[PDB]
């Protein structure tokens, strides 16, 4: 079922009104190679993310969701062009990087915007933003780390943003950037949501029960454990049914990870992003109704006549006879004579 | 009560005593052109005899100018309910933030707080725009106009 | 005293008073307006209430 | 005593300061009255 804060987005929809919900902006940091752009595909539902091993993530890219009946997509670059094959979106963005940055491992501060229209999405602000990394290669220059922290901070350090922390399950936690910039611009974890995002990977013989539970490095909001699709499920283009139904057989096979089973993979991290949502839109809606209030104190007053219109009805032809002519003889006795 | 910062600051909800002293400059602030003025009566003027020839000076030349000129205060009232409910919400987060250690509770008890301030926000403009209107509705010259 | 008793002397009385096409179409974009608003608000209740 | 010097002040303020109110009543209850009982009636009646 439509959680009911997409209930209301459709009927500000429906309405044809400019009144919206305030939502934050929700940013996505990882770290090279951590798969943080993975986790935005499985969280919109269409994949058309670029995706790979590498320094795939070039730009920033800010996806904004629309509520719309027809579902597409639309860049500010390409003016008046609908994409509806978002297997070329792939294909734009890509040319669009290498445009800028250049096809040497190069970055760009420079955002890609992007907008993407579907029935039954909020008007969320997705930021895709490169990974960091300590030793640059590829003509990238010897300060490359710290373009990359001058990017982040001006996403991260924002108020109303959330930030979900991308963290790899094969490398020790104890290791992980994403967990160090939240650390560093959210000292109290009210924004800060973990993921762990390779429990596949990880080395026979070990687990991490000991992070999924909150224990290791305690965080107010607790770690979301979740498998996405491998290099080579990519490769043989893997059906997202697939691979979420695999994902649901890893956690309920894992002797380390049944008791946990309920809290864990992606539609989890929906439900607890849609809970965020809705909880923050708490003491906005007195607004909201008092204006939608006030626009029904106006309209209703009038509807009267037209919830009851039929076309054969000489009693309302009577009396709107009479009223007009009443107004039109005092209109005139008014205006001539300046009473 | 007693422990007042009497050196650090001028503060502590004694701002919005600057709002009820700072209202009365957003009052004065508008201004208008005395020829607009000027024009706007010989048309009201002109526009209330119709047809007649005008012996006095009707009393709707008067009436239709002070409304004119009341409707203009509507806006600077509800930028100071506006301001005034800044101040409140920026005080319950220094009594809320700032002494709890305990998560999740600061959150509900500056949420509930925010959430009854806007309710109110809601009933004190519906009460400032029927004082308002209340101004419109009469002309009273019996208290300090200027008597003939 | 006259003009209503001339207007119900012209034409047949079964074409005057007919609705142009302009209030037909206001009349459906209103009870639309108006269908949808009150289900906004019913939502809202909804979401308070929890 | 000193304290009645004090009283006699605090006497003094009040009438003043009612006097303030006694305008305010004065002036409020008619276009009170013209806004809600009068003029809702004309808008009826026309
Ligand atoms: N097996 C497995 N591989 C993953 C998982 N998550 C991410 N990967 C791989 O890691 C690669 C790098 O992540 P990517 O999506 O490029 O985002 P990046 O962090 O910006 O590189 C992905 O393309 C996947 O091939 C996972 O849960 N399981
Ligand atoms: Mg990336």
């Amino acid at each position: 079922l439509i959680p009911l804060v997409n209930r209301l987005q459709d009927a500000f929809s429906a309405i044809g009104q400019n009144a919206d919900l305030d939502l934050p902006q929700i940013a996505v940091v990882g770290g090279q190679s951590a798969g943080a752009s993975s986790v935005l595909e499985n969280f919109v539902g269409r994949d058309f993310l670029p995706r790979g091993s590498g320094i795939v993530t070039r730009r920033p890219l800010v996806l904004q969701l629309v509520n719309a009946t027809t579902e597409y997509a639309e860049f500010l670059h390409c003016k008046g062009k609908k994409f509806t094959d978002f297997e070329e979106v792939r294909l734009e963005i890509e040319a669009e990087t290498d445009r800028v940055t250049g096809t040497n491992k190069g970055i760009s501060p420079v955002p890609i915007n992007l907008r993407v229209y579907s029935p039954h999405v909020l008007n969320l602000t997705l930021v895709d933003l490169p990974g960091m990394t300590k030793v640059p290669v590829g003509d990238q220059p010897p300060d490359i780390e710290f373009q990359i922290r001058d990017m982040l901070m001006q996403f991260v350090t924002k108020e109303n943003c959330l930030i979900l922390a991308v963290s790899p399950a094969n490398s020790d936690l104890a290791n992980s950037d994403a967990l160090k910039v939240a650390k560093e611009v959210d000292p109290q974890g009210q924004r800060t949501i973990g993921v762990i995002t390779k429990l596949d990977l990880m080395d026979e013989g070990t687990d991490a029960r000991d992070v999924l539970e909150n224990k290791l490095l305690p965080l107010r909001r607790g770690y979301i454990g979740v498998v996405n699709r491998s290099q080579k499920d990519i490769d043989g283009k893997k059906d997202i049914t697939a691979a979420l139904a695999a994902e649901r057989k890893f956690f309920l096979s894992h002797p380390s990870y049944r008791h946990l089973a309920d809290r864990m993979g992606t539609p989890y991290l929906q439900k607890v992003l849609n809970q965020q949502l809705t909880n923050h839109i708490r003491d906005t809606l007195p607004g909201l109704r008092n204006k939608l209030q006030s626009q029904l104190l106006s309209i209703e007053k009038e509807v009267e006549e037209y919830k009851n219109f039929r076309p054969d009805d000489p009693a309302r032809k009577t009396k709107a006879l009479l009223q007009m002519v009443q107004q039109f003889a005092v209109d005139f006795e008014k205006r001539i004579e300046g009473s | 009560g007693d422990q007042i910062d009497t050196y650090e600051l001028s503060g502590g909800a004694r701002i919005n005593r600057i709002f009820h002293e700072r209202f009365p400059f957003e009052l004065v602030k508008m201004e208008f052109d005395e020829k607009e003025l000027r024009r706007e009566i010989s048309y009201a003027i002109k526009n209330i005899h119709g047809i007649r020839t005008g012996l006095f000076t009707p009393d709707m030349a008067f009436e239709t100018i002070v409304k004119k000129q009341v409707k203009k205060i509507r806006e600077p009232c509800l930028k100071c309910v506006d301001m005034v409910i800044s101040e409140l919400i920026s005080t319950v987060r220094q009594c809320t933030k700032k002494l709890q250690q305990y998560p999740r509770l600061r959150e509900e008890m500056e949420r509930i707080v925010t959430t009854h301030i806007r309710e109110r926000e809601g009933r004190t403009k519906e009460q400032v725009m029927l004082l308002i209107d209340i101004e419109l509705a009469y002309m009273n010259t019996n208290h300090e106009d200027f008597i003939g | 005293s006259e003009l209503l008793a001339n207007l119900y002397s012209c034409g047949d009385q079964n074409t005057l008073m007919e609705e142009s096409a302009e209030q037909a179409q206001r009349r459906d974009e209103m009870l639309r307006m108006y269908h949808a608003l009150k289900e906004a608000l019913s939502i809202i209740g909804n979401i308070n209430t929890t | 005593p000193q304290l009645e010097r004090q009283v006699e002040t605090i006497r003094n303020l009040v009438d003043s300061y009612m006097a303030i109110v006694n305008k305010t009543v004065r002036d409020l209850m008619p276009k009170t009255i013209m806004h809600l009982m009068i003029n809702n009636t004309k808008e009826f009646i026309f």
